[PDB]
């Protein structure tokens, strides 16, 4: 009798398309960006991972290959992810919150023709 | 779990010899590097030594080079320190050593906090030697706020330690009595230094009693104030 | 090499937040790894944070650090400060070539009481000690919080390296703190120069006190 | 009774220090670089792999 592993294994920092009726969580190992998403057709979204107590300040980012800037800041003692958004190329970057924690965790889904 | 033991602790005779070592259990000690620092107070821990798979290649530190040689064993999983005379400032707690770096991924922790406990290493030589009491005499310029402070000097003196006693031990409230230190000329000073009221001063005397357990020596010492007054 | 720079001592009231950093004088910290490491004078130190920030099992979430790019140094942010916080903290990282860089002591001693200013004695020669051919002079200081203060040897126009040494402040009885300085001098040396001065300076104020030769030993 | 496998699997791109006495082998998915070497101190090394029939550029 085989049994399941307990966690379906620590995977690799790579690009694809996960399909749907699946959670896909992700653990962040160094600062700044943990993971974007987008259909490049009318959604684009990324986050960003900062250490608790850190001052506002602008920073800047290899997001999409080309480097961008935005604002970010925390003051409170857990991890705060600032997600970035974007409805079209031509658009301003809608910096929307967020999630904040301690267990240095993001989860993400597809359900319902939703994420 | 993992361990680090080592041994080769003791008084040493700068001018001396001895030997250092610390051997490890818990991981490879093939694929890591190993090193020495000196701790000691804050002046701060330092590196000293360097040996990492051995490609015939290693390093030394400012105030070590010759004095002291180093040796990796794979075999006997350790590193061997050969120590020979150098300067009373390696009187101090050895510490061996090696963070790692390389990336392991999630779902195990491959980390150590990689310290041995270390092993504590003076320099001294200490023939047995009375102390020398020397006056800290208080004056005019010295007083202020109608207190006084006057006190006693127990300099050279061999091994530890020592007990001093203001008015046969009456007079605990006020008195500050350092540790001691080594000083690089290889004597151990500490002060002693008492408050008292500024009326008293020409009424009473003071006497300090210094007592030196190796020796078996007692002396007793009285200060008596001087005129110039304020 | 590029030294990490570090305040030598620093404090706030327990029970909030507080911070200490490690400036590298030159070079980058964000070209590699930085780790730091609490200490405690009874047995031997352990460490607190590695990789910059990647905090180990087993000691809480209170600790935290972080990289500060611009200005050259990482720092840490402690909440919720314990009773056994009082330590060290040193911090190291690599240099241009992987030997290390380390940084100086930083002796955390986080305490609360009312403020009180020291008091600073200076002592001359004492008769029988100059008799034995010893001019050495006691510089006494106590009653002081916090518990960092610097001590500083005078000779009026000549610098003065030789014959200083100073104890780390000890808490007595009375919960304050108490340190001396003593400097070593001959018969000679006191003959020579017009005066001797000592300089205490705590929490960033200086006080001095000075000494003259007299006709009596 | 278990056997190796055909060879050790396609591991991913990562950064990491290979001890000795063991080849890597790499095969490249996109173009330009495929890897580097270094060792920070008096060593810089990388490749660009190149499509073949290209221009000087």
């Amino acid at each position: 009798t085989t049994v399941e592993p307990i966690l379906d294994g620590p995977y690799q920092p790579t690009t694809f398309t996960p399909p749907n009726d699946y959670w896909i969580l992700i653990n962040s190992n160094t600062n700044g960006v943990v993971y974007e998403s987008t259909n490049n057709s009318d959604f684009w979204t990324a986050v960003v991972a900062i250490e608790p107590h850190v001052t506002p300040v602008d920073r800047q980012y290899m997001i999409f290959g080309e480097s961008k800037q935005f604002n970010v800041s925390n003051d409170s003692n857990k991890w705060k992810f600032l997600e970035m958004f974007r409805s079209s190329s031509q658009n301003e970057f809608y910096n929307r919150r967020t999630l904040t924690s301690d267990t240095r965790l993001v989860g993400i889904l597809k359900y319902g023709g939703r994420v | 779990e993992v361990q680090l033991v080592e041994s080769g602790g003791g008084p040493v005779q700068p001018g001396g010899s001895l030997k250092l070592s610390c051997a490890a259990s818990g991981f490879t000690f093939s694929n890591y590097e190993m090193y020495w620092v000196r701790q000691a107070p804050g002046k701060g821990l330092e590196w000293v030594s360097y040996i990492s798979t051995s490609p015939a290649i290693t390093y030394y530190a400012d105030s070590v080079r010759g004095r002291f040689t180093i040796s990796r064993d794979n075999a006997k999983s350790s590193l061997y320190l050969h120590m020979n005379s150098l300067r009373a400032e390696d009187t101090a707690v050895y510490y061996c050593a090696t963070i790692s770096h390389q990336q392991f991924s999630s779902g195990w922790n491959a980390w150590f906090d990689p310290w041995g406990q270390g092993t504590l290493v003076t320099v001294s030589g200490a023939s047995t030697k009375g102390p020398s009491v020397f006056p800290l005499a208080p004056s005019s310029k010295s007083t202020s706020g109608g207190t006084a402070a006057l006190g006693c000097l127990v300099k050279d003196y061999f091994p530890e330690p020592v007990t001093v006693s203001w008015n046969s031990g009456a007079l605990t409230s006020g008195v500050h009595t350092f540790p001691a230190v080594l000083q690089s000329s290889g004597l151990y000073s500490l002060s002693s230094v008492v408050t008292v009221p500024s009326s008293s001063l020409g009424t009473q005397t003071y006497i300090c009693n210094v007592n030196h357990k190796p020796s078996n020596t007692k002396v007793d010492k009285r200060v008596e104030p001087k005129s110039c007054d304020k | 090499n590029f030294m990490l720079t570090q305040p030598h001592s620093v404090s706030e009231s327990p029970g909030k937040t507080v911070t200490i950093s490690c400036t590298g004088s030159s070079g980058s910290i964000a070209s590699n790894y930085v780790q730091w490491y609490r200490q405690r004078p009874g047995s031997a130190p352990t460490t607190v944070i590695y990789e910059n920030y990647q905090r180990p099992s087993g000691v809480p979430a209170r600790f935290s650090g972080s990289i500060d790019r611009s200005s050259n140094s990482a720092s840490l942010t402690i909440s919720g400060l314990q009773t056994d916080d009082e330590a060290d903290y040193y911090c190291q990282s690599y240099d241009n070539n992987n030997l290390w860089v380390f940084g100086g002591g930083t002796k955390l001693t986080v305490l609360g009481q009312p403020k009180g200013a020291p008091s600073v004695t200076l002592f001359p020669p004492s008769s029988e000690e100059l008799q034995a051919n010893k001019a050495t002079l006691v510089c006494l200081i106590s009653d002081f919080y916090p518990g960092a203060v610097t001590v500083a040897w005078k000779a009026d126009s000549s610098p003065v390296k030789a014959g200083v040494e100073t104890t780390t402040p000890s808490k007595q009885s009375n919960n304050k703190y108490a340190a001396s300085s003593y400097l070593s001098l001959t018969p000679e040396q006191w003959k020579s120069h017009r005066s001797y001065s000592c300089q205490v300076t705590h929490e960033g104020s200086t006080v001095e006190k000075t000494v003259a030769p007299t006709e009596c030993s």
